């Protein structure tokens, strides 16, 4: 993260025989694109989740600076 | 104050104190700058070479924000242009 | 009408300050923004331009206080990154510079704050308004100078590998 | 300009004159939302006691303990797991005892730092000077301390080393 070097966090993600809840086929990825559903529990993925919600805080928190407080600007 | 208009162009005091000052003749030329780059740093990063997650490229990005940017620039430009400035 | 640019017209925003008005400004930077914040903004330049070209000169010759400190100023930072100094005086940089914001915009709204005023004068080197304004035109020149110098610094130790001459 | 421990803002408009250990320093103008500092000085003065408290408690669990089993843990972080919950229950009623009646105080007295504690009468006979210097050394003092506090529990959180 500080490094910049950002595609490390996105590096070995889960596998398409991960069971939920173990450790078998899963991966060290914590912020990922894949899109689609878990192959098991038919769901999101938990790193799709966690990349939309880091994207999210950081859209906002950008946004939440429009308008003018006691500082001028 | 009275940022209000009725006329041809509002007033240069909706540029913010900042933009009210820039001449026309430098932010028109600035904007068509800042739209070209951006264009092409879009399709830099994308459309003419597919995106990758070991090719994000932070000019690209950044420059890709220059074409949202650009519209604002050549409003002001245009703005400024209108009032004589 | 200008003093450092015959040629081009004196500057419509400078017309006297003791940082060293000498009317350069071909572009009109002072037209767009306040002088009062560009003149902070080249005093801070001023500031860690001189602090960055004294740090790394000593640093390549003098600097081995331990093992950590084995470095020649290029590859020193990622290596002090990489050890945590960076990262205090980050972290009190930011502390500093968090209130200078607050010292940028109680100035441009009001107060008495002249531009790069921080006062801190502890051992007193002014005394009255004439040396203020000496060394305030001493601080910006040598500010200048440490800037151009410190550049050329980087670049020629990023374009080959050597010591002080580069 | 008017802060003396930021010398070049100016303070805002509530810090002025009284209320002792006033220095100036209110850069994000907190003090201009509250519509009197008598709160916010009691606050800081109750954390300032805690801290100082805490501050001691840290250095003398390090050295002393009590004569008991329970009690023999050095480090205080691990200490607030190993005593029985007995003991913190009981401190902790002792704390909401104490806490009740000076929450009917607090919200509405003119000075709700003061607590009428005086039992050996350390401010009996002193003038207003001695008084008002008494109270910036219990200000800057528990100032450090609150410092040195956080500065203990972050040193054993990330380290584990209780002390230096
Ligand atoms: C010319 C000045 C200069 C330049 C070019 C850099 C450049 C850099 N610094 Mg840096 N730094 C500087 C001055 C400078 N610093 C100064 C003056 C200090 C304080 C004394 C620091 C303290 C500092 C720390 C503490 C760290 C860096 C880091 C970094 C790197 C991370 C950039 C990144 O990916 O963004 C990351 C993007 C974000 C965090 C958000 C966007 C980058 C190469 C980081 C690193 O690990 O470098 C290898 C890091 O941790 N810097
Ligand atoms: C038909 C489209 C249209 C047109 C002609 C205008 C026209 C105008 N808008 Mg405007 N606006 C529009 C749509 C439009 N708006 C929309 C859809 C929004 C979002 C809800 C805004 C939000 C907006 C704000 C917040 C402000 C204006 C302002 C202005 C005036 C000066 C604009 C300028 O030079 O800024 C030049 C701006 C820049 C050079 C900065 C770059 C801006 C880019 C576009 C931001 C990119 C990030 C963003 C998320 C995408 C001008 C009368 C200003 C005004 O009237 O002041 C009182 C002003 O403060 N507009
Ligand atoms: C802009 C100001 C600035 C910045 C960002 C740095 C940054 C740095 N200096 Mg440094 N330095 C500076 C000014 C600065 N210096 C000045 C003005 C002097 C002269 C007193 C020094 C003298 C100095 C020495 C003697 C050493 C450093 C070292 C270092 C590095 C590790 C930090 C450390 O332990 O020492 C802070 C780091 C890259 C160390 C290092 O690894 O350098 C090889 C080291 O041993 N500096
Ligand atoms: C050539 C070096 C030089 C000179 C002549 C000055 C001159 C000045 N500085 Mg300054 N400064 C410098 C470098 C310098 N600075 C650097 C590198 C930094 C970064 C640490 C600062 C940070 C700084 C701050 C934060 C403040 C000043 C202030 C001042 C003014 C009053 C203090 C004084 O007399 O300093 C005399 C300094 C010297 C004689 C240098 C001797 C050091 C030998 C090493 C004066 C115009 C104050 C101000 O703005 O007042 C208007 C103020 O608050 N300076
Ligand atoms: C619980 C903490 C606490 C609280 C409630 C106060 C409250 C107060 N202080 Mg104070 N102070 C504190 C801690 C605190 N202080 C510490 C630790 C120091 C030493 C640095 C000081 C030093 C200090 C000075 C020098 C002065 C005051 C003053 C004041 C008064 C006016 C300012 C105000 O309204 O801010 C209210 C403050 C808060 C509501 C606290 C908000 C919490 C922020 C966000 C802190 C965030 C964390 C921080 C950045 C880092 C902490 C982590 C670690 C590094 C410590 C007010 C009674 C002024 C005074 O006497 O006026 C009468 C004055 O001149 N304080
Ligand atoms: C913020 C205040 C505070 C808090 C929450 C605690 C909390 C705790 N202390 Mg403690 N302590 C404090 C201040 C505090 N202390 C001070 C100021 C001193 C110096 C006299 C001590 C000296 C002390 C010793 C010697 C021991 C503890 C121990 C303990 C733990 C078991 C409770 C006990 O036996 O207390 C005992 C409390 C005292 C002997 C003195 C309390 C004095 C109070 C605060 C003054 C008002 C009455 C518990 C986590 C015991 C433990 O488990 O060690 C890790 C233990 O052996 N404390
Ligand atoms: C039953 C126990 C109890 C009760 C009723 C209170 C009541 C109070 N405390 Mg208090 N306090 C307690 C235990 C208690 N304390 C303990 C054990 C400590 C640690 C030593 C403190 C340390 C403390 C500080 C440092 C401060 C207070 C403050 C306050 C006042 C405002 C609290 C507030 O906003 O409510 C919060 C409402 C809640 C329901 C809190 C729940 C939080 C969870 C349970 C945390 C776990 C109020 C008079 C403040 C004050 O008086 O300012 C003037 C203040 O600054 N307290
Ligand atoms: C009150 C001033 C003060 C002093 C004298 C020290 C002193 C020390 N700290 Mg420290 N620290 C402080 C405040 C202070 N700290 C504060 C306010 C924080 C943030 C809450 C920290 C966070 C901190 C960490 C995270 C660490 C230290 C560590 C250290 C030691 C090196 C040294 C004993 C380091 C150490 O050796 O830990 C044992 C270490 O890892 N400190
Ligand atoms: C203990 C230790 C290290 C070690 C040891 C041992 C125990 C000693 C020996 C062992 O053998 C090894 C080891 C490792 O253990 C000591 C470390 C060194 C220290 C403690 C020195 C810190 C350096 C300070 C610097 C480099 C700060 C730079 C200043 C800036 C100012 C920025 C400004 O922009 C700001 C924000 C405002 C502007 O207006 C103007 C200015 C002021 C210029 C940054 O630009
Ligand atoms: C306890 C204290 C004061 C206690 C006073 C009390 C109870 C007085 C009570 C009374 O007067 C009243 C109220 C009313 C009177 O009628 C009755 C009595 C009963 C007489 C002050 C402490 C004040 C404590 C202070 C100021 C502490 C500062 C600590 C520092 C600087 C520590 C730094 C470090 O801990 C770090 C940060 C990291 C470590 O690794 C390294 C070091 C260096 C050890």
């Amino acid at each position: 993260f500080f490094s910049g070097n950002w595609k490390a966090y996105a590096q070995n993600p889960d596998t398409a025989s991960h069971i939920f809840g173990s450790g078998e086929g899963s991966g060290t990825a914590i912020l990922t694109f894949l899109g689609g559903f878990h192959p098991q529990t038919k769901s999101l993925w938990l790193t799709d989740m966690a990349h939309h919600h880091l994207a999210i805080a950081v859209l906002f928190i950008v946004a939440g600076h429009m308008y003018r407080t006691n500082w001028l600007i | 104050e009275s940022t209000y208009w009725e006329g041809k162009a509002p007033p240069s005091v909706v540029l913010g104190p900042f933009l009210s000052k820039i001449p026309s003749g430098v932010l028109g030329p600035a904007s068509l700058v800042a739209l070209i780059v951006g264009s092409y740093c879009t399709h830099e990063s994308n459309i003419f070479n597919t995106l990758t997650v070991d090719t994000i490229y932070p000019a690209y990005v950044l420059g890709s924000f220059l074409t949202p940017i650009s519209w604002g620039l050549h409003v002001a430009a245009w703005i400024q242009k209108m009032n004589k400035a | 009408k200008s003093k450092a640019v015959p040629f081009l017209p004196r500057p419509a925003a400078l017309d006297g300050s003791v940082v060293g008005d000498v009317g350069f400004d071909p572009v009109g930077f002072t037209s767009w923004l306040p002088l009062s914040y560009l003149q902070e903004a080249e005093i801070k330049h001023c500031r860690i331009a001189m602090l960055a070209t004294l740090g790394w000169i000593v640093a390549d010759f003098v600097h081995l206080p331990g093992a950590v400190h084995e470095v020649s100023s290029l590859a020193a930072h990622d290596v002090a990154v990489k050890s945590g100094a960076l990262a205090q005086i980050l972290i009190w940089t930011s502390i500093a510079e968090a209130i200078s914001v607050i010292a940028i915009s109680q100035m441009l709204e009001g107060s008495g704050r002249q531009p790069g005023d921080f006062k801190f004068d502890p051992l007193n080197f002014a005394k009255d308004e004439k040396s203020l304004k000496k060394m305030q035109l001493s601080e910006l020149k040598n500010g200048r100078l440490a800037m151009l110098a410190f550049s050329g610094i980087v670049t020629q130790a990023a374009l080959t590998g050597h010591a002080f001459p580069y | 300009a008017q802060s003396k421990a930021l010398p070049f803002l100016k303070a805002p408009a509530k810090l002025d004159g009284s209320l002792a250990g006033d220095f100036g320093f209110d850069p994000m103008g907190i003090s201009d939302q509250v519509a009197n500092l008598k709160y916010v000085r009691a606050a800081e003065l109750k954390h300032c006691r805690v801290a100082m408290l805490g501050f001691l408690g840290w250095v003398v669990q390090q050295y002393v303990h009590l004569p008991g089993e329970i009690y023999a843990e050095s480090n205080p972080l691990k200490a607030l797991t190993s005593v029985p919950l007995l003991s913190q229950i009981q401190i902790f009623l002792f704390i909401g005892a104490i806490e009740l009646a000076t929450l009917d105080q607090t919200y509405t007295a003119d000075k709700p730092w003061d607590l009428g504690f005086d039992p050996l009468n350390f401010s009996k006979g002193k003038s207003e000077q001695q008084m008002k210097d008494l109270e910036v050394k219990e200000l800057k003092n528990g100032r450090v301390a609150m410092i040195a506090i956080m500065g203990l529990i972050a040193q054993t959180l990330y380290t584990g080393v209780p002390l230096f």
